[PDB]
């Protein structure tokens, strides 16, 4: 799992910092 | 002076700010260009994360510089 809403793609995505994509993908997940 | 905002789509979205305009007015601006509330939003730079009460300049972000742009669901 690498995006959520549209705003989201695994390029952009991967250049991210790893703490900050753990956020996302638990969070984007869990209201998901 | 601008700024370069990636979002995470793969989009980027220039900006026109102030070294020392702090991350709290930049999100603002991003919610003037894309319609996501700052509370909502979260920015990095450079492989880190800054916060709303610091600035460009506290990042050491200078003009035609780049930064990211997620989604971070919520936070009051």
């Amino acid at each position: 799992g690498h995006m959520f809403p549209s705003d989201i793609d695994p390029q952009v995505f991967y250049e991210l910092p790893e703490a900050v994509q753990k956020e996302l993908l638990a969070e984007w997940k869990r209201t998901g | 002076m601008q700024i370069f905002v990636k979002t995470l789509t793969g989009k980027t979205i220039t900006l026109e700010v102030e070294p020392s305009d702090t991350i709290e007015n930049v999100k603002a601006k991003i919610q003037d260009k894309e319609g996501i509330p700052p509370d909502q939003q979260r920015l990095i730079f450079a492989g880190k994360q800054l916060e709303d009460g610091r600035t460009l300049s506290d990042y050491n972000i200078q003009k035609e510089s780049t930064l990211h742009l997620v989604l971070r669901l919520r936070g009051g």
